[PDB]
């Protein structure tokens, strides 16, 4: 019971990619077929197409709640 | 396949024939088919609304083949 | 080896300079004094 | 501090390619020759002497950056045709002209002094 | 398809230009023969100065960038010599290059004119220009001031530095009359008559042709005096023929090389 | 300071040119006419010696530090 936007805010998208490429600079599993890449923001950003990020953004509201979304749930935006 | 080239080269198809290939418009394309002579439909993961244009443009240029190059076969 | 030669100034004669010495010219003492010329190796492109 | 030396223009380093070709994705029988170390001295001969070609359907060429040594013309001829011949043969007969030529002057200044 | 028949007609030959006429060519063709002339075209010219001893009021870069401008009579030796960076010899040698000499020392009341003539040359082919008419001013000495060094003059050619270009000039013309309309002049009687109109005084351009190609491309080659005016013209000859020589060479080895 | 070598526009040798100016312009020619005595028809030319002020003769007024 989720009042927030569906969509990923352009900062969202970028935190997480920025975030998620450093997790695979410093090998994390990466959650998608490299077909040879090896820039981490390559990378990141196609695991973000594909949905695979293993993220989920909590979402501070202004009253001190949260609610926290998988990348996997919801829209993005580019 | 008939027209592959015995050497496993495809392109007596692709290169006389006006393919199509469907894939997300976010998807960096496929290596063989950019070099391959193969139309591109790009489809949203989300908006099914711009769904309906695609495939119109895929009738559009099958009609355009048939008729021009293959008009004499049946339809 | 060299005793440091020195131009004078007014008189553009050489004279001997060592360290610890006053830069005076040997004739007409003026203080002002230039090094001469490098002996290193110069070459240009001429460009 | 950064100024390039002349040479550059047209000396060759290790490994550079003098010319280099890839084939065109978007079109049939089409190419991109890349030549290394050249400017419009010969980037407009071949491009006009591709014109007169009657089987070449495009012929032109572009200095991706000036300031990069690399220069693309980009050919691409009807399919009985390679586009790799195409510039080979507009070479091929292009040096006969410049050697006539050549022939051609050189007569002509026999002929003019003392004549 | 193959090859089209060019034509050439020397108008005017001097030692200092060539005026001539060429023809059944293209613009490109044309133009690029023009470029030669001005940039690959090789001569000699100083390339390396070794600065003995200058106390004159010119500073040795300033003298060693004149050195460098002189023209040297570039005639027979240059198709002979070998690029430097080619040649296979330590430092310089005969080979590859044509040293100079200038050492000179200013001791009478009057200022010395330090010229060309006091560039002193190994070879007897290569020399400024001062065979047979003042000459080129190097440096201004006064009494007790000295120039002395040691050059040595490269094979070069126009695209690396001016130095190496052979033309004081290269006046390159076609179509003298508006036939092509290729410049649209916004009043066309405000424009004086070229040199090759063969047009009357009456009509300004001539009637504007629509199916036409550029021929009949005019030349005026003007030397410095380093190689003679026609020579620069064979020179462009040989040269660019090499480079497609040379061009056609590595295009068919890449296309091989699959 | 020094009459250049060359023609800075065209490359046309104008170094040896600088005397024989002044001496054609210690007769009463105009500039213009010495100027095409001494063959400068393009105006790049014409411009190096129309504009040339020979500073070295100031320089040479200095004793040397020989
Ligand atoms: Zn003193
Ligand atoms: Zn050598
Ligand atoms: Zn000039």
């Amino acid at each position: 019971k989720r009042i927030t936007t569906p969509y990923m805010t352009k900062y969202e998208r970028a935190r997480v990619l920025g975030t998620r490429a450093l997790q695979i600079a410093m090998c994390a599993p990466v959650m998608v077929e490299l077909e040879g890449e090896t820039d981490p923001l390559l990378i990141a950003m196609k695991e973000l197409k594909a949905r695979k990020i293993p993220i989920i953004i909590r979402r501070y509201l202004p009253d001190g709640s949260y609610e926290d979304w998988g990348v996997d749930e919801l829209i993005i935006s580019d | 396949w008939p027209w592959l080239l015995p050497d496993g080269s495809p392109v007596d198809i692709f290169a006389k024939i006006k393919a199509f290939h469907l894939k997300y418009d976010e998807v960096r394309l496929d290596p063989n088919v950019q070099k391959w002579d193969v139309t591109v439909l790009e489809l949203s993961y989300h908006k099914r609304h711009l769904d309906r244009p695609v495939f119109l443009r895929f009738w559009e240029t099958l009609d355009r083949y048939m008729v021009k190059h293959k008009s004499h076969l049946r339809f | 080896q060299q005793p440091m030669i020195y131009i004078c100034g007014e008189c553009h004669t050489e004279n001997e300079i060592k360290s610890r010495d006053p830069i005076r010219c040997r004739e007409c003492g003026y203080r002002i004094m230039y090094k001469k010329r490098t002996k290193r190796l110069v070459v240009f492109d001429a460009r | 501090m950064n100024a390039p030396p002349a040479f550059e223009s047209f000396l060759l380093f290790e490994g550079e390619k003098k010319i280099t070709i890839n084939k065109d994705t978007k079109v049939p029988n089409a190419c991109l020759f890349t030549i290394n170390k050249e400017d419009h001295t010969l980037g407009n001969i071949i491009k006009s002497q591709l014109l007169k070609d009657p089987q070449v359907l495009f012929a032109g060429y572009k200095v991706p950056h000036p300031l990069e040594h690399k220069i693309i013309i980009r050919v691409q001829t009807t399919p009985d045709y390679s586009p790799q011949e195409a510039f080979t043969n507009a070479i091929t007969d292009l040096i006969s002209e410049l050697s006539l030529l050549e022939e051609r002057f050189r007569v002509a200044i026999k002929d003019k002094q003392e004549g | 398809p193959y090859a089209n028949q060019p034509t050439v007609r020397i108008t005017e030959l001097t030692d200092e230009n060539v005026k001539f006429i060429i023809e059944n060519t293209d613009l490109a063709v044309a133009n690029s023969i023009r470029r030669v002339f001005i940039a690959e075209v090789p001569i000699i010219a100083i390339d390396w100065v070794q600065i003995d001893a200058n106390s004159s009021v010119l500073h040795d870069e300033f003298i060693a960038h004149r050195l460098g401008l002189i023209p040297l009579t570039s005639d027979d030796i240059v198709d002979k010599l070998q690029y430097s960076r080619d040649c296979t010899c330590e430092e310089f040698c005969p080979e590859c290059s044509v040293e100079f000499t200038l050492d000179v020392r200013c001791n009478e009341d009057q200022t010395r004119h330090v010229t060309s003539r006091d560039l002193i040359s190994n070879s007897p082919r290569v020399i400024p220009v001062t065979s047979r008419q003042d000459d080129i001013l190097i440096v201004k000495l006064r009494k007790g001031q000295e120039l002395r060094l040691r050059a040595y003059a490269k094979k070069g050619f126009g695209k690396e530095h001016a130095k190496w270009n052979p033309t004081a000039g290269v006046a390159f013309e076609y179509d003298p009359d508006n036939a092509l309309r290729h410049t649209v002049y916004p009043k066309p009687e405000e424009w004086p008559k070229s040199e090759y109109s063969e047009l009357d005084e009456d009509e300004s351009q001539a009637p504007y042709d629509p199916n036409g190609k550029p021929e009949r491309f005019y030349y005026n080659v003007e030397s410095c005096g380093s190689l003679r005016p026609e020579t620069i013209v064979l020179s462009a000859l040989s040269g660019l023929k090499k480079k497609l020589s040379d061009l056609q060479t590595q295009l068919s080895h890449e296309i091989q090389s699959d | 300071m020094i009459i250049p070598v060359r023609c800075f526009t065209c490359g046309k040798i104008v170094g040896n040119k600088w005397e024989a100016y002044l001496g054609l312009l210690q007769a009463e020619y105009t500039e213009g006419d010495a100027l095409d005595a001494l063959g400068l028809k393009r105006y790049c030319c014409r411009r190096m010696l129309l504009a040339h002020v020979d500073l070295i003769e100031k320089l040479l007024n200095y004793a040397p530090l020989e």
